[PDB]
């Protein structure tokens, strides 16, 4: 009971490393396309 | 080299054990209950897409398959999947 | 990622929700099918499933069998007023008719008492 | 006007178709499953300190028998036997949970001479089935199946000639293993369909 | 069931502890620990023991998988317990590992040591293959642990392990080490260890290293010395060696893609056969210079010895159960050697299986990992030895509550 | 949300950088010093009455114990923090280098029984520093005051196997720093004037790149001499110290407590990493930590890395130009995140399970 416990908890530990870790890296590349995405709501400010 | 070939014997033995615990069910039953469920399937389906498409709709929705069930079911069996349908609905749309 | 969860297990269904969405999306019933199209579908298919499964297993208790076969499918089927009127056109294999009861043969003729 | 409020599809659908107070402290406990009174520690609620240790339930010992001296002296002695010798057995027992494949192992073999697993087991049965026969009231299972120890050993001694097979009774075994359906085929098919063509033979 | 304790995993190359309960242990030492007589200085930091000064002779507190200095056992005891545990050893129970070969004299005088000294609350010393098989989720199986000193097969059943079933062979990492070594001296490799660099330029393929020479060298023993070279070598290993796929053939050797390695110093040179000959002595020894003699076992032999003394109503049980563990045992391809060795040798009706586990943590924490589990265990509470067990039993208490 | 709401802390034992997340710097610090009469006090009260009140560090080189002291350091942190709690509060706290279970347990217990917090979390302080740039691993020095980590975080792991550390980050550098100084030049010999002391390298911190140079940055005999003026105005020109005790750091032996050099203690970190992972971890090298701005400390890490590590591999560094607070950085990158919400600890779990959660 308390191997299989062990074993399934370090495999999902490891899975969630690499969710925080996707993810912190996705916040940095949303940070640059939220500048890009800044760029264009400059446009569209223009166009409404 | 396998040839793997598909089938609902896993979702159609977990509700028989759900509804029935201490009743199983043969191989040739469980053969019998898919064709009934693909049968189901594509009646449905069929209903579904024929109904959209006399609204010119290019899409089959849950409305579509909601009034597809009102129709092929008879008398007191629309209502319950109807109900069941709506209330699984609510519940996926919900994040549960 | 996040743990992916399934869809059948967010309606809280037993049937494949997503196999049902695969079978739909490539089976030309339709061009864009609907997020809920599928839910529904396997929804319904769940609940016919558990009611014929019901009907099966009080069939099969009453025949005093553990194994649902397809006579008591049959017998389920041809029962229920509902299920027989969806399903009147479809035939069952290794499956029968309802039966007579053969105790009417007792109280109007048997054998004698000749040469018995 | 639509009153809606609410999901699209589910919306469409129904429409359509009309201040926590409970501290967790590092507490002492002893386990009821040990006799020497040790205090151990555990992350136990608030609502529970002072509770019986649940685990303890799991502690059922194997049941090895105990005997008094005179019991052993009158009734279990044997010549190839000391008690020196045996009571070391049912010690191992005791400790092992009564599994003779660990037990043989832990023999001490420097006092005592080398003993095998089926002796072991044998002279073990043989002492429990004695402390039983000299039993009535207690009901100790009188009539123990004591294993035969000789068919135990032979089987031991078969099944290990098959264990080592490799030049030929394992890779040329399956000559014999063909032979094992032709002989009851061949055999048959040869000499009881003589007999049958003899007799057909003399019908005809 | 989960109390604050500390697993002590005290291994001939490296000692892991941390607490019960952990996926991995809290720190990771080498066992080599440096040691110089000033009482005597132990060092049992890797930053602290792999340094350019302190003459630090390498004193080994345990040898073969066995104490043999238990001042020097108490110095790394106490360092591990104020360095990076930092922590009472009366407020933690302590779980031990030792060797399946550990005498019951040293048994005892280790579990004496713990309580005149460290007045622990609670003690266990459990063998090393039983909390492999523990961690690896079978109560009965074959223990495999090619270690740093040497490789052993030993089969568990039943959480117990069968003594006469133990095989060990002293092909384990010493002997990849002295390979390696005599591999860097035919090949004209000068094995300069870091600490001896000063600074060092790029050079091309196979041409002599361009380094120099600290001026302010520390004072160093040839134990030192001896060890730098042996670590520098061990990375080699993890960096080059791999084992062959079939019995090593020089035609077939001949034919693989070289690995290229940088020494300290800038040598860097591709690897050919060389490197494929070596980890082949594990397997067969024959072919072995310097080593000429064939009662030693390899690895698929030692296996396959230590299960045919077992009784043969287990040893169904032992092949379906071969965990495979330790250092060693993560060179390339070693893994797929063995289990085509076992699968040619094993018997059809003996359905051999190999655990899974090859990770690093999995395979060198193995045996930690095990008695981190097994003090988790609401059941274990049962069998600890208390202080007040040892006082009154004494010291033999180790032979009753832990076999 | 508590993206919205995060809190992060991080009180080491040189600055206690709390306050609400959200934004790219601490929203308020305090030196995480606490005192008592000689015969109570927190933050910047303790240390102005440095003189006269009994003080100590709640943590020590990682220890930590929250009944008075860091109980203390916490109620203080409430001001840099939202108020009362149902305002604004997911609160991750200060874990140390490596010591999971004793601190875990007991920090999160209690935090969540003083501060009663619907939300809390807790991780160390290694991947909340590399989620400052984000990549794959990262060896991060994070010498601070109390510890020198060597961290080799893969994928965020902070792997303890390969986890090792040295001593020489914070008040040990200044007392070398203090004790240099009256060698050459004024200085003062008492913890009263220790912040003062620090304050020298606050502004002057160029490394001498010892082992390669090792002689020229002082026969110069120009443009070294910044002449740091204490609160009188002395113009002593400071000088050696200049060079002296940039590389202690590096150098342990220089002191006299000896350990393998923060350049050398890092290159032994990963060399007890896996051999194919190692990779990344000489190209992802990290810094962090208020002793580690030093604007030397790059230059002198690539080159100590190249001399140690292989040809093959090169040193790439991302030491962010703000490594002051990288820790906080990263850690509000973390904690201040939307998809973040489904990891925090709140009153279900805790009363299902307790503190003794995974930790
Ligand atoms: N990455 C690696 N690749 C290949 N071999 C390695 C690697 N790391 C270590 N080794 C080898 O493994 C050996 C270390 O064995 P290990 O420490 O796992 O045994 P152990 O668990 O200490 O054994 P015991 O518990 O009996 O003391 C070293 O001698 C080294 O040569
Ligand atoms: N402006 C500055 N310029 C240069 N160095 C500074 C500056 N401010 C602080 N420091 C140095 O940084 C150190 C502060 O350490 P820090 O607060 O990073 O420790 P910590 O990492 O929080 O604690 P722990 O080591 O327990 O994690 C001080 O010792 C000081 O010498």
């Amino acid at each position: 009971w308390l191997s299989a416990d062990f074993a399934q908890e370090r495999r999902w530990k490891r899975g969630v490393a690499r969710k925080v870790v996707r993810m912190v890296i996705r916040h940095h590349e949303e940070q640059r396309q939220k500048e890009e995405r800044a760029r264009r709501e400059e446009q569209a400010k223009l166009r409404r | 080299k396998r040839s793997r070939k598909e089938s609902y014997s896993v979702y159609v033995y977990k509700v028989l054990k759900q509804v029935h615990p201490d009743t199983g069910i043969s191989s040739k039953a469980m053969g019998i209950m898919n064709s009934f469920v693909n049968d189901i399937f594509e009646r449905i389906a069929g209903e579904a897409s024929r109904l959209a498409h006399y609204n010119k709709r290019s899409t089959i929705t849950s409305r579509e398959i909601q009034t597809a069930v009102r129709l092929l079911l008879p008398g007191e069996l629309a209502k319950h999947a109807v109900s069941e349908g709506t209330k699984a609905v609510t519940k996926y749309t919900s994040s549960k | 990622r996040a743990k992916a969860k399934s869809r059948s297990s967010r309606a809280g269904l037993q049937f494949p929700v997503g196999r049902v969405h695969r079978l739909l999306r490539k089976g030309n019933y339709a061009e864009r099918v609907g997020a809920g199209a599928p839910v529904y579908l396997a929804a319904v298919l769940e609940y016919l499933t558990a009611e014929i499964l019901e009907l099966a297993g009080n069939a099969a208790r009453d025949n005093k069998k553990t194994r649902i076969i397809p006579r008591h499918l049959q017998l389920a089927i041809r029962n229920d007023e509902e299920l027989n009127k969806l399903l009147g056109r479809v035939t069952i294999a290794q499956g029968g008719v309802l039966p007579n009861i053969q105790a009417v043969l007792l109280p109007k003729k048997t054998e004698s008492h000749h040469k018995a | 006007k639509r009153p809606e409020g609410m999901h699209r599809e589910v919306y469409a659908l129904l429409y359509s178709d009309k201040k926590k107070v409970r501290p967790w402290k590092w507490m002492p406990f002893t386990n009821p499953a040990r006799k020497d009174g040790a205090m151990f520690f555990h992350w136990r609620r608030a609502a529970e300190e002072g509770k019986d240790y649940p685990f303890a339930r799991f502690n059922k010992t194997v049941q090895v028998p105990v005997y008094s001296e005179q019991e052993y002296q009158l009734y279990l002695h044997d010549d190839a036997w000391t008690k020196a010798e045996t009571d070391h057995l049912f010690d191992l027992s005791r400790r092992f949970d009564l599994r003779f494949v660990v037990i043989h192992d832990r023999y001490d073999h420097q006092q005592f001479k080398k003993r095998s697993v089926e002796d072991l087991k044998e002279r073990y049965y043989h002492i429990c089935a004695k402390l039983a026969n000299v039993r009535a009231v207690p009901g100790t299972d009188l009539k123990i199946p004591v294993f035969d120890a000789g068919h135990e050993r032979r089987r031991k001694e078969q099944l290990e000639r098959l264990y080592n097979r490799t030049p030929e009774q394992v890779a040329e075994e399956e000559y014999l293993l063909q032979e094992l359906r032709k002989i009851e085929a061949r055999k048959k098919e040869r000499e009881k369909r003589s007999q049958d063509l003899q007799k057909l033979i003399t019908a005809a | 069931d989960e109390v604050g304790a500390l697993v002590f995993d005290i291994g001939s190359y490296t000692v892991r502890a941390g607490y019960a309960g952990e996926d991995c242990p809290k720190v990771d030492f080498p066992t080599a620990i440096g040691m110089v007589v000033e009482g005597p200085t132990y060092y049992i930091d890797t930053n602290a023991l792999r340094v350019p000064r302190e003459n630090m002779e390498a004193i080994s507190p345990l040898k073969n998988g066995m104490v043999e200095d238990w001042d020097s056992f108490q110095a790394i005891l106490d360092h591990t317990y104020k360095m990076h545990v930092k922590s009472e050893a009366s407020l933690h129970p302590v779980l031990m590992s030792e060797a399946p070969w550990n005498t019951r004299a040293k048994r005892e005088k280790l579990t004496e040591l713990m309580f005149e000294h460290y007045n622990i609350p609670a003690f266990f010393l459990c063998k090393t293959a039983v909390l492999t098989a523990f961690a690896n989720g079978r109560s009965t199986g074959l223990i495999l642990d090619s270690g740093a000193t040497h490789t052993t097969a030993i089969p568990v059943h039943d959480g117990y392990v069968l003594q006469q079933g133990i095989v060990k062979s002293p092909l384990a990492g010493d002997f990849i080490t002295m390979q390696c070594r005599e591999l860097f001296q035919e090949m004209n490799i000068e094995l300069v260890p870091p600490y001896m660099i000063a600074s060092k330029e790029a050079v091309r393929e196979g041409s002599p290293a361009n380094w120099k020479r600290k001026e302010k060298l520390p004072q160093v023993t040839r134990s030192w010395h001896n060890y730098m070279c042996n670590c520098v070598i061990q990375d080699f290993q993890a960096s080059v060696l791999q084992v062959s796929d079939s019995t090593y053939d020089e035609q077939v050797a001949a034919q693989m893609p070289t690995v290229h390695y940088e020494f300290p110093n800038g040598y860097n040179c591709d690897f050919g056969a060389e490197r494929l000959k070596i980890p082949e002595g594990l397997f067969d020894p024959s072919n072995v210079k310097g080593l000429s003699g064939n009662t030693m076992l390899g690895v698929s032999h030692v296996v396959t010895t230590s299960v045919g003394m077992c009784d043969i109503d287990i040893r169904p049980g032992l092949y379906g159960s071969v965990i495979v563990a330790g250092g060693n045992t993560l060179i390339q391809s070693f893994t797929d050697r063995l289990n085509r060795e076992l699968s040619q040798k094993t018997p059809p009706s003996m359905r051999l299986k190999l655990i899974a586990n090859n990770t690093t943590v999995e395979r060198r924490f193995s045996s930690w990992i095990g008695g981190s589990i097994l003090a988790s265990l609401g059941t274990f509470q049962q069998m600890w030895i208390s202080k007040q067990e040892y006082e009154e039993g004494g010291k033999q208490c180790v032979e009753r509550k832990c076999p | 949300d508590d993206d919205i709401a995060a809190l992060v802390v991080d009180n080491g034992s040189g600055m206690c950088k709390a306050g609400f997340a959200g934004d790219d710097a601490p929203r308020a610090v305090f030196p995480s010093i606490v005192g008592r009469p000689r015969h109570s006090y927190v933050g910047d009260e303790a240390q102005s009455k440095r003189g006269i009140l009994t003080l100590k560090y709640p943590i020590e080189h990682g220890i930590v114990t929250n009944w008075d002291d860091m109980e203390k350091i916490w109620h203080h942190t409430f001001y840099n923090e939202l108020r009362v709690a149902p305002e604004e509060h997911p609160v991750l706290l200060t874990e140390a280098p490596l010591n999971p279970k004793a601190n875990r347990e007991k920090m999160t217990q209690i935090m969540f029984e003083t501060f009663n917090t619907p939300a809390m979390y807790v991780a160390i302080q290694a991947v909340l520093s590399l989620y400052a740039s984000g990549r794959t691993t990262g060896i991060v020095m994070d010498s601070g005051d109390g510890v020198t980590h060597t961290v080799p975080i893969y994928e965020g792991y902070a792997l303890p196997h390969a986890i090792l550390r040295l001593d020489l980050a914070g008040r040990d550098l200044t007392d070398y720093l203090m004790k240099i100084l009256t060698e050459r030049g004024y200085s003062f010999t008492t913890t009263a004037e220790r912040e003062i002391v620090r304050d020298i390298k606050e502004k002057l911190c160029y490394v001498a790149l010892d082992f390669e140079q090792e002689m020229a940055t002082a026969a110069s005999s120009s443009s070294l001499e910044k002449s740091y003026e204490l609160p009188d105005g002395q113009v002593i020109t400071i000088g050696n110290e200049r060079f002296r005790c940039p590389e202690a750091l590096f150098q342990p032996s220089f002191l006299g407590m000896e350990s393998c050099g923060i350049h050398e203690t890092t290159f032994n970190s990963i060399m007890k990493c896996d051999v194919d992972i190692r990779k990344d971890l000489y190209a992802n090298t990290v810094l962090s930590g208020g002793t580690t701005m030093y604007p030397g400390i790059a230059d002198r890490m690539q080159k100590e890395i190249t001399a140690l590590a292989p040809s093959t591999m090169k040193i790439k560094i991302i030491a962010p130009p703000e490594r002051k607070y990288s820790v906080w950085i990263g850690g509000s990158i973390l904690a201040s995140l939307s998809t973040f919400q489904q990891m925090w600890i709140s009153k279900q779990e805790y009363d299902e399970s307790g503190p003794s959660i995974v930790h």
